[PDB]
RNA sequence: CACAAACGCGUCUCAGAGAUAAUUAAUGAUUUAAUCUUAACCUAAUUAACUCAUAAUAAAUCCAGCCCUAGAACAGGGCACA
């Protein structure tokens, strides 16, 4: 509380590095909280003119999940400017080409349409897998919780839980499976 | 449970039926007065694709659905569970309920894209290139409409198309 | 094939199957009864 | 300015649309489904 | 809590002439072009390359010489 | 101190050379046809530096090759320092060849025109004859307007350039500009003759670029000619390895030699 | 093993100096949360 | 004209800034802004958005106390709604009249 | 906000309505003598 | 073609992988038969596009003057053999 002016300023406006796991998580729900952190809407000292913005490192990008049939229905359209250079790539094809591109475009879309968008994007780091350089790993402060609870498979369930779950119906002995 | 066994012994084929022990229903259901299984066990409007322990009880080992005349569900819940089983199978749950093919498991393919709450088949939907404007918007359907009657603790309706 | 909006069976051997997101009236005895739902 | 009776369904004024949406029919829903109720 | 890391290493020390060894750690200098320098600054501070470019006389003259200060 | 020589693999690639384009010559084939060959003289090819695979591309390593010798008095300080540490006089054209990891050669190794054998397909990269700021008819081949039917100051104009509704011109619009001074590559050029004494390669067809220019020669990367490096010297041609002098002219099985019985049909 | 003061800084040395300054201020009683000066008529 | 329009819009802009700051400091305590505001009103604590933002920026402990009070009021209301009993009343849910 | 709760409790929809936040005198002299009354 | 060059009417070269829409069959339940499956599992025959292997550029701070097959100017390549 009783700090000098310069250290108090540094502590108040210090930058923070957050971690975000992207395995089995929806891009929209990941990148919404990502955009919140990049803007700095989680700081009571936030202001549009101030440069309050934190770094976010998103890992496990290749293992992303889309709700519904978005993998085959969602498209991304770009144009090279030249005539006949208008391309529309499906979400699955775009993910197979560049895993980072999906989350990158989601964050770019939900970031504000001002000139600060490029500045806050330059503070964003996205990695397809759990391969982060040590120089970045040494900066991480905390890891944000996953926005979606990953459901377990049948084999991931414990045997005691399986026996605890009741059998709703009784199959007949004469039937064949 | 019955099993068909075939024995080949010198140009002779023996086909025999074998009856094994089967698990039975739990002794104490919450609502014994209901004839129908789920809505006598008080699971109506409670299950989902996430609930694998309930979906896996009546399905063939190769992922197939089981006849209603054998299961006993009321028709709405039979359809709901058929949709939920399809959704779970497409999402990637139930890993051991797949046919075993020693030949096709060596030639690996592209990694399985993670998905959930998928309604249609992955190989039957064409990408939407026009996507529509604000007033006329072609939505991506998410989840089955048969699951709109599930209990909503938050109270907000489930967005089936987004 | 014939692309139609309303499909009907022209003989008792036609069968209706949902494939590739559409409906298909397929006939083996008379192949001209092959109809595809647009 | 269109006539009182037309063929193009005569897209309706917003407050009348809201009135129709409010006054849409709501069927009576029982507490327990009587199919496999006793 | 974790202990404070301390990094103290002087690899420029020479047993022959410590007078030259002392200047061996101070004679380090480098000069780059505008483009590479701005790129290095942007990469180091995690910003864009357009912030480091200078401004014209019209904007440099209109800056407040004595801005108000609180506290 | 030679680097270890690795055995040839089917997925391997070979280093190229940088020759000097002398001129054009005729060359007749045993079937009576006449081809035109271009003369590429390997004056001074030396491996300058070697860049590892992971530090260059991650798939294939890079070997840097120098061309014809130039003077020390007109090169920069850094280039002269590099050639001083290398031990060789400065080169004019310095190029990079993408090679596999098993065909790497120690820097400072010379290369000779016998690196290519008679009967092979090579790719030729060079800056074409720069015609400068040329008009649209000579640059893109557009047809002009009629010369004398009343046309006023329009005989060579490009005419319309875009469409009225667009209210702009597309980035792919063809218009007058620079023409010629750009690096082009000719693919699948057959080699008929290898002169060992003067280090000359006779490559079939035209070679992009004016005469007496530096030319980057490499193997053909076309899918039909992908695996012809098997019979060829894999690392490079070492004249000291065989301890046997090659013939002055290495000929193809179809080239009609200057010493020939004046072939007649039967 | 009892925290008496804490301080932020750009580098570790500056942070340690600031922590020492904060501990010194707390010991001497000159703190931002101290009693304001008494301006009254006794 | 722009000066007058922006003088009119300054109140709205600063109110939105205060609301954003109150949110930030609220989800920093794991509480949403609407729930925090309604449960602070239910406790008859009439602190406006400007003062709430001031407390959030300069009084972290006081703001955490306010967030804890608002949360506790929220579980009190939820328990009252679940119970549906006139007799059981929460401690902080009591209403005091004017005096 | 919170207007319906205040209306149910009996207070005004606006905290400025007839509440002690506005009806009471917001300042007084240090001696304790009453301040001049407010125009509102 | 009365310049050493330009030019055609003259000469050289022009490519591998994935991917799909319509449409065929294997296995298999709901609907223990069958049924290519907006049921899964791997499937195989498959248009044009479209991306990717591959190819080109890809050695920073000497530049007064003189040439150039390099060029509007600015730039770029040469000036040790002889
Ligand atoms: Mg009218
Ligand atoms: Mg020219
Ligand atoms: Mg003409
Ligand atoms: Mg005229
Ligand atoms: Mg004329
Ligand atoms: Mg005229
Ligand atoms: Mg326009
Ligand atoms: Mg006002
Ligand atoms: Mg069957
Ligand atoms: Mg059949
Ligand atoms: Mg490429
Ligand atoms: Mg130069
Ligand atoms: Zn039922
Ligand atoms: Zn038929």
């Amino acid at each position: 509380s009783s700090f000098s002016k310069a250290p108090q300023q540094w502590a108040t406006f210090a930058r923070v590095w957050y971690l975000l796991d992207g395995k089995m998580q929806p891009p929209g729900k990941l990148a919404a909280m990502a955009s919140v952190k990049l803007q700095g809407l989680h700081k009571p000292v936030y202001h549009q003119l101030s440069d309050c913005g934190d770094h976010v490192v998103i890992m496990n990008t290749r293992h992303i999940a889309f709700s519904g049939n978005k993998w085959e229905q969602k498209v991304y359209s770009s144009h090279t400017g030249y005539p006949g250079g208008f391309r529309q790539v499906t979400a699955a094809q775009l993910h197979q080409k560049d895993p980072v591109a999906i989350v990158k475009l989601a964050i770019y879309g939900m970031l504000p349409k001002n000139l600060h968008r490029r500045t806050m994007m330059q503070r964003l780091h996205l990695f397809p897998d759990e391969d982060i350089p040590e120089d970045i790993l040494k900066n991480l402060v905390e890891e944000l919780p996953q926005p979606r609870k990953v459901p377990r498979r049948l084999d991931e369930y414990t045997q005691e839980e399986i026996e605890a779950f009741p059998r709703v119906w009784s199959p007949p002995e004469d039937y064949r499976l | 449970f019955r099993e068909v066994v075939e024995i080949l012994d010198g140009k002779t084929t023996i086909i025999e039926g074998r009856i094994t022990e089967t698990p039975q229903e739990s002794p104490n259901p919450p609502n014994p007065t209901g004839q129908c299984p789920i809505c006598r066990w008080n699971l109506k409007h409670k299950y989902n694709y996430e609930d694998v322990l309930l979906l896996s009880q009546f399905i063939r080992p190769h992922g197939g659905m089981l006849p209603r005349r054998i299961t006993g569900l009321c028709q709405e819940e039979h359809l709901k569970i058929e949709e939920c089983v399809k959704m779970a199978h497409r999402a990637g749950l139930l890993p051991n309920h797949r046919p075993k093919l020693p030949e096709g498991f060596v030639p690996k393919s592209k990694p399985r894209l993670n998905r959930y709450l998928t309604r249609w088949s992955p190989r039957s939907v064409k990408p939407i290139y026009n996507k529509g404007h604000r007033w006329n918007k072609v939505r991506m359907p998410v989840g089955s409409p048969l699951l709109k009657d599930n209990v909503s603790y938050s109270g907000r309706p489930l967005l089936l198309y987004h | 094939f014939k692309t139609k909006g309303v499909l009907k069976k022209r003989c008792r051997d036609c069968y209706l199957v949902k494939r590739r997101g559409r409906w298909f009236i397929y006939c083996k005895t008379n192949p001209k009864h092959k109809q595809r739902q647009m | 300015g269109s006539k009182a009776v037309t063929r193009h369904r005569r897209v309706m004024h917003f407050e009348r649309q809201k009135l129709m949406a409010v006054t849409e029919y709501i069927p009576p829903k029982p507490t327990i489904n009587p199919r496999c109720l006793p | 809590t974790k202990p404070i890391p301390r990094p103290d290493p002087v690899h420029n020390i020479e047993e022959t002439h410590d007078l030259v060894l002392k200047t061996r750690l101070e004679e380090k200098g480098e000069h780059l072009e505008q483009g590479p320098m701005i790129e290095q600054l942007s990469k180091m501070f995690f910003t864009t390359k357009h912030r480091w470019y200078p401004r014209g006389q019209y904007h440099r003259r209109r800056r407040k010489p004595n801005p108000p200060k609180d506290r | 101190e030679p680097w270890p020589i690795h055995p040839w693999e089917p997925g391997s690639s070979r280093v190229g050379l940088i020759a000097l384009k002398l001129g054009m010559m005729p060359l007749w084939t045993k079937d009576g046809q006449k081809h035109v060959v271009t003369l590429l003289q390997v004056q001074d090819c030396h491996v300058l530096k070697y860049t590892p695979k992971e530090n260059h591309n991650g798939r294939m390593a890079a070997l840097t090759v120098g061309g014809k010798t130039v003077s020390h008095f007109h090169k920069s300080a850094s280039i002269l320092e590099f050639y001083q540490e290398l031990g060789l006089p400065p080169k004019q054209k310095v190029k990079i060849f993408n090679v596999t990891e098993n065909a790497v050669i120690k820097p400072g190794t010379p290369l000779y025109a016998a690196h290519f054998r008679p009967g092979q397909y090579v790719d030729v990269t060079a800056k074409t004859i720069g015609k400068g700021f040329q008009g649209v008819m000579r640059r893109w081949g557009f047809k002009g307007q009629p010369a004398t039917h009343g046309q006023t100051k329009t005989h060579r104009r490009p005419g319309a350039i875009s469409t009225g509704d667009v209210a702009r011109v597309w980035p792919g619009t063809k218009m007058p500009g620079q023409l010629g001074n750009i690096d082009r590559t000719a693919f699948g050029l057959k080699v008929w003759r290898i002169n060992t004494k003067h280090n000359i390669i006779y490559v079939n067809g035209s070679v992009p670029g004016h005469k007496n220019c530096l030319v980057k020669i490499k193997d053909s990367k076309l899918p039909a000619y992908k695996d012809f490096c098997k019979n060829l010297p894999f690392p490079t041609y070492f004249p000291d390895g065989d301890e046997e002098a090659l013939p002055e002219d290495l000929y193809d099985e179809n080239v009609c030699q200057p010493g020939a019985p004046s072939i007649t049909f039967t | 093993r009892k925290l008496i003061a804490e301080g932020p800084g750009e580098t570790v040395l500056v942070a340690e100096e600031e922590a020492a300054r904060v501990a010194l201020r707390k010991l001497f009683g000159f703190t931002e949360n101290r009693r304001p000066w008494d301006y009254s008529k006794p | 004209v722009k000066c007058t329009r922006a003088r009119r819009l300054k109140k709205r802009s600063l109110r939105t800034l205060w609301i954003n700051r109150i949110t930030a400091a609220s989800q920093e305590h794991g509480l949403k802004y609407p729930a925090f505001i309604i449960n602070l009103i239910k406790c008859q604590v009439e602190l406006n958005r400007k003062v709430l933002a001031d407390l959030a920026i300069y009084e972290p402990k006081t703001f955490k106390s306010l967030a804890a009070l608002a949360k506790r009021r929220r579980e009190e209301g939820f328990a009252a709604a679940l119970g549906d009993g006139k007799e059981p009343d929460g401690i902080f849910s009591r209403v005091v009249q004017h005096r | 906000a919170g207007s319906q709760w205040r209306l149910q409790q009996g207070f005004a929809a606006n905290p400025s309505g007839y509440g002690p936040l506005t009806e009471l005198p917001d300042w007084s002299y240090a001696d304790g003598r009453p301040a001049p009354p407010m125009k509102g």
